[PDB]
């Protein structure tokens, strides 16, 4: 009641010696797709080995539960331009590379998430920099599709009554938050070789099921005599992950956001000829 | 309301206590202390079992 | 199938998927000597696995005017890994072996080969009342020829086939161990040679325990194909080898 | 190889030197060209540290009235790569033969000083080699073509492990996308 | 099951008195390589003393378990050389010499690590110093063998998805992590009396083994209107220690970071001759 | 009497009729690699006899003016036996080893010798920052001389006896196992060293295991005698050797 | 999952709990509170046993 109390090491060589039979473990067929599943211990006379390593760290879980950037932007406190003072980015993990290749060995994922803020400031260059500002503060809030969008950074819309907020002041930690899995489907996916019309026509590609949403970031009220800017990174960290039907690493660079575009690659590096091992 | 279970350490030669703190399952912290598997899924998707030792064909 | 063998010695590996039995020796199989039938008194050394291996003798090619070929055991392996320097290093030896002749053709050729091996297989010179050196009868792994013809040369032995070099008749040969390679079902042949000598032991360098011979009984022949000749390989293993009485090496 | 389709493809003829090599490569999974590509070379390169054996597998494509033998050897680490089969046939080898199973395996044992090796391989961490050799060679009966192909199939066995996770480094980029 | 429970002092001497006999403890014979195990009770007359003191911190454990620098070094914020806006470290413990030695009286060890990260900033003099800037953030990256390694401050690569970082703020506790035993051996080396090629040749030395990696710093965006220059102290503590075949202590000075290489030294120092005792 | 000791490994034995003990390493004994503690996956091989056995390393002369030598293992038996041809042929090795070193003189003769085997005795170039080849520090059983004074030469390693060759006091070596060679009372010293390394197995060729010391803290003296040197024998026997991974000769 | 064990004190003239929260052992605290050893292996290292009392040789 006041306490409730709640490992699989690799397979063991075992010893072999000198065979003369008709078994062939090493003849077999590919054309099967099947793998053979002969050991060292079927070709070759073997001591016995106590094997204690473990396949902890290959583990999906493991394998996907570190935090990565997925976006970072630039925001000023005061500027003439009204859409250079606040962010609006559509949520989407395809921006940044080395996550979106880790992501995409898999065909379909379903995960909770962690999602972690960094936010640093520095003062612009200029002639006249001499000046006094208290500590800045900003703001993070999440709109869902469909709900109003803000057009400055004085709108009414920045009164969040429904839609969560996050109010974050410099110096102290970086902001946290968690978020359940939130897809209409049974799993988020990937990969979507489909139309939007039911005519084949329209959009195409995974840009069809992307509708997660809008994060805008502003300073709450600071406005500085001389101008400030700001930069936010983003950071997911999946949690409590599944996933299903691998696929093969991609092997040529990306070239878009949200399409598979690329450019005919090499297979592999070459050299001298088929004997060269030096 | 504690649990208490074992820590990775080593072969020859470790407890630790946790607490939930929200009511929502996705606020807990990441449970990968769990080291099941099965290869057979990719590596043997025949119909008709083989054994090794016999020939293929 | 009963044409599928595999072997497995030490670190190597022999699988054949078209093959007869296996004829072992004369229904003995090579083992350890025995401590009631020893004669030395210090302790062996039993070197299993670095010298227990298979070891390929080299390749000849077979013509269509072969006649065939001989090799001598044990000096065929006197210089073939750690066996070879065991045998330098050790004064006295014992040992089985494996033997297996590998010999492909495809389904349009024809001909039949004799694997034998003839222990004490003594030879005489090719000219009678005159002496040969240990140079025309065997020099390491390479493989020697027979001839059609009789031999002239007096520095060599004498090398009519029909008599075998031992001045008996070559058909009578099926008495010693053997196996047959026709080229209409079979590509191999494998023999297990358990040790036969009138003393437990005996020096390697100095007595040629027993012979190889392949002598194709029916020509090779074929018509219309770019294969001019089917390369023949042989592989040697040493089985529950066992030295004695370390010395310099010779 | 103006034709990428042709780097899967192993030559082989019907008149060879009695003697003659096949390829050549070195055991560099994580590192070596050959296999740092392939299904497993990409895995390993999300990591540091692996151990374990693993497994060739080679096919013969030729035609079925065609037949031969070879010999394929994996060595050690060591100071120099064999250069003709007497020498590879000392080392961890298999004899291989063509008939109606078209298919042959060579487990590969892991002999290390080390219970682990670096991916990014080093002279200390050296795996080997692995050859392969004519053993009596090709043969066909006439009508057929004078050349044929074989394949090679890398997997790891049951067992193989990674640790250390790192950030491969094939990927790239140079401004947001 | 809510609370589960879980010293020994020197050798005590014994009332020892008069004695006239054979027996003939002084006497024994070195060439044995064998320490004498005589005590004063068995030369003179002793009375009986109880000995509380302990040898607890003479352990291994609390010998090695202080944290020691091992590695400082300085980058600016701005500048015009890329390459001194960033720290690039490759880790290894002959660096700083105090714990170097200490390190050096065991030819082997196995031990768990603690790493704890000390920065600081001081502005650069100049002509002009008026500014403001908000608080300074920095990242650390731990970079395993092989993998990418950023060439300038606003690489793609400072956008870890699987190598660890820390984000660190200025006017916090510092930065603090564990790292287990990550050696591809069964313990670490000091010392490794051989060659890298079996030819035995190449590298020679403990150079040959020490494959750790590497470690970058950086400010995440701060770029001030005039240079800011930071240090880094890096300190290692190492716990659950295990040592095995002890050497001599060092004589002679260091050199080389890499290398045993030294000068000749006196074996000490000398009086006015063999009498001199004042 | 505890003075007389007698050893016996393969086929050869040592006899001393003026010794004292004989020292164990850290205390313990050596031994083959246990199944719990292995990595390699093939069988290995263990040539008893065969290697363990004794092996005379050559012979060196001492003089009132010498001031010591080293050797390093088991690069020192690289050509000796079968030991040498069996380092060669494979690729890993593991193998403890006992250690005897003979230095007798009358009763009129007076000296002292130190006989100590340092584990992991790395050593430093005669120059700071440049490199020497594998010829100034081992080149097979020859023996290594030190120097009185500095090493001047950059193509050797610094020779400075005070020092050892290692930065460290000489007088502190004691840690390390050791005997003292005490023409008083002693002809003889043996050393049983056990395996040890941060690996299982390691290659031989690549690695020094350990290197054994022999310095004279006290130089030899005599007066009116024919006998003009006082020569010393070192002999070593591997003990529980096997090795693995077979291959090509080095 | 509570330990509680003494601290260090005088002869003459006395407890503290201890809870691990992390899952990883590496990330445990320092045990310096074990005071086991052994000096015969490096003063004692002959094979035969010596007796003090006794003569060396
Ligand atoms: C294309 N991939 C599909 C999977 N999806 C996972 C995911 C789901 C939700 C969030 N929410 C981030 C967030 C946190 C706090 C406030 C607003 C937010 F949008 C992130 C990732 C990623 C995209
Ligand atoms: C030559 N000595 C050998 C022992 N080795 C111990 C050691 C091992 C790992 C680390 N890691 C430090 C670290 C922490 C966090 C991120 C990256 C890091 F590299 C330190 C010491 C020290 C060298």
């Amino acid at each position: 009641g006041d306490v409730e109390e709640a490992v699989v090491h690799v397979a063991d060589t075992m010893r072999s010696g000198p065979s003369n039979s008709a078994s062939v473990p090493a003849l077999t067929a590919v054309e099967t797709g099947h793998t053979s599943q002969v050991t060292p211990s079927d070709t070759m006379q073997t001591r016995h080995v106590k094997n204690y390593h473990s396949r902890s760290e290959s583990t999906v879980e493991n394998f996907l539960g570190r935090s990565a950037c997925v976006y970072m932007e630039e925001y000023k406190t005061t500027d003439n331009d009204v859409n250079k003072k606040f962010v609006a980015w559509p949520i989407n993990t395809k921006q940044m590379v080395q996550m979106r290749r880790k992501l995409e060995m898999f065909t379909y994922l379903r995960f909770d998430m962690e999602v972690t803020f960094v936010i640093t400031s520095r003062q612009d260059p200029g002639t006249t920099l001499a000046q006094d500002m208290p500590v800045l503060t900003h703001q993070i809030m999440y709109v869902p599709p469909g709900g109003p969008i803000p057009a400055k950074v004085d709108d009414y819309a920045w009164q969040t009554s429904t839609n969560p907020s996050i109010f974050w002041t410099e110096g102290n930690a970086p902001a946290r938050m968690s978020i359940p899995f939130i897809s209409i489907g049974n799993a988020y996916s990937n990969f979507y070789d489909g139309w939007s019309n039911f005519d084949q026509r329209g959009s195409y590609g995974y840009n069809t099921l992307n509708n997660l949403g809008h994060i805008y970031v502003r300073h709450v009220s600071g406005s500085s005599p001389h101008p400030i800017t700001s930069t936010i990174r983003v950071y997911f960290k999946p949690k409590h992950t599944r996933a299903w039907v691998p696929r093969p690493p991609r092997l040529c660079q990306y070239k878009k956001a949200f399409s598979v575009d690329f450019t005919p690659t090499p297979i592999t590096d070459t050299r001298k000829d088929i004997n060269t091992v030096t | 309301g504690a649990q208490v279970s074992t820590q990775k350490t080593g072969a020859h030669e470790i407890h630790y206590t946790n607490i939930n703190y929200y009511k929502d399952a996705a606020s807990n912290s990441a449970n990968r202390q769990d080291f099941t598997q099965d290869p057979s899924k990719f590596t043997e998707p025949v119909k008709d079992v083989m054994i090794k030792s016999l020939p293929a064909l | 199938s009963d044409r599928v063998r595999s072997i497995t010695l030490g670190n190597s590996t022999i699988t054949t998927q078209e093959c007869a039995n296996v004829v072992v020796g004369y229904g003995r199989w090579p083992t350890y000597l025995r401590d009631d039938e020893a004669t030395a008194e210090d302790q062996p050394t039993q070197p299993d696995v670095a010298t227990c291996r298979f070891y390929t003798l080299d390749s000849i090619k077979w013509e269509k005017g072969s006649v065939g070929w001989w090799w001598k055991f044990p000096e065929a392996l006197s210089d073939m890994g750690l066996f070879g320097q065991n045998m330098q290093y050790h004064y006295l030896g014992r040992a089985g072996y494996t033997i297996h002749v590998q010999c492909n053709a495809s389904k349009f050729h024809q001909g039949c080969l004799l694997v034998v091996c003839v222990p004490e297989a003594e030879m005489g010179g090719a000219v009678v009342g005159q002496a040969f050196s240990a140079t025309a009868m065997a020099n390491g792994d390479k493989a020697y020829e027979f001839t059609s013809a009789t031999q002239s040369d007096q520095t060599k032995v004498q090398t009519a086939i029909h008599n075998a070099g031992m001045g008996v008749g070559v058909g009578n040969l099926t008495i010693y161990p053997h196996q047959w390679i026709n080229l209409r079902t079979n590509n191999s042949a494998t023999i297990v040679m358990p040790y036969i000598n009138s003393v437990p032991m005996d020096n390697m360098f100095r007595h040629y325990n027993f012979t190889l011979m392949v002598i194709p009984f029916v020509k090779l022949d074929y018509a219309d194909t770019a294969s001019t000749y089917v390369p023949i390989t042989v592989t040697v293993a040493p089985m529950c080898a066992e030295y004695n009485g370390l010395r310099l090496a010779q | 190889t103006t034709d990428q389709m042709e780097m899967f493809r192993i030559p082989v003829t019907i008149n060879a030197p009695l003697q003659q090599q096949v390829f050549g490569l070195r055991l560099q999974p994580g590192l070596d060209s050959v296999f740092k590509h392939t299904l497993l070379g990409e895995i390993l390169n999300y990591y540091a540290h692996w151990s374990g054996s693993m497994k060739l597998t080679f096919v013969f494509c030729g035609s079925a009235m065609a037949t031969g033998k070879f010999l394929i050897a994996y060595s050690p680490p060591g100071a120099n790569p064999p250069k003709t089969r007497k020498d590879a046939m000392l080392g961890t080898h298999i004899i291989w033969d063509i008939g109606l199973q078209s298919s042959c395996v060579l487990c590969v044992p892991w002999i290390s000083q080390t219970h682990y090796r670096l991916v990014q391989q080093d002279e200390y961490t050296s795996a080997g080699y692995v050859t392969c050799w004519y053993q009596t060679g090709m043969i066909v009966p006439p009508g057929t073509p004078n050349s044929s192909s074989i394949m090679c199939f890398a997997s790891a066995c049951n067992d193989f492990s990674v640790r250390m996770l790192r950030d491969t480094p094939f990927i790239s980029q140079d401004n947001k996308l």
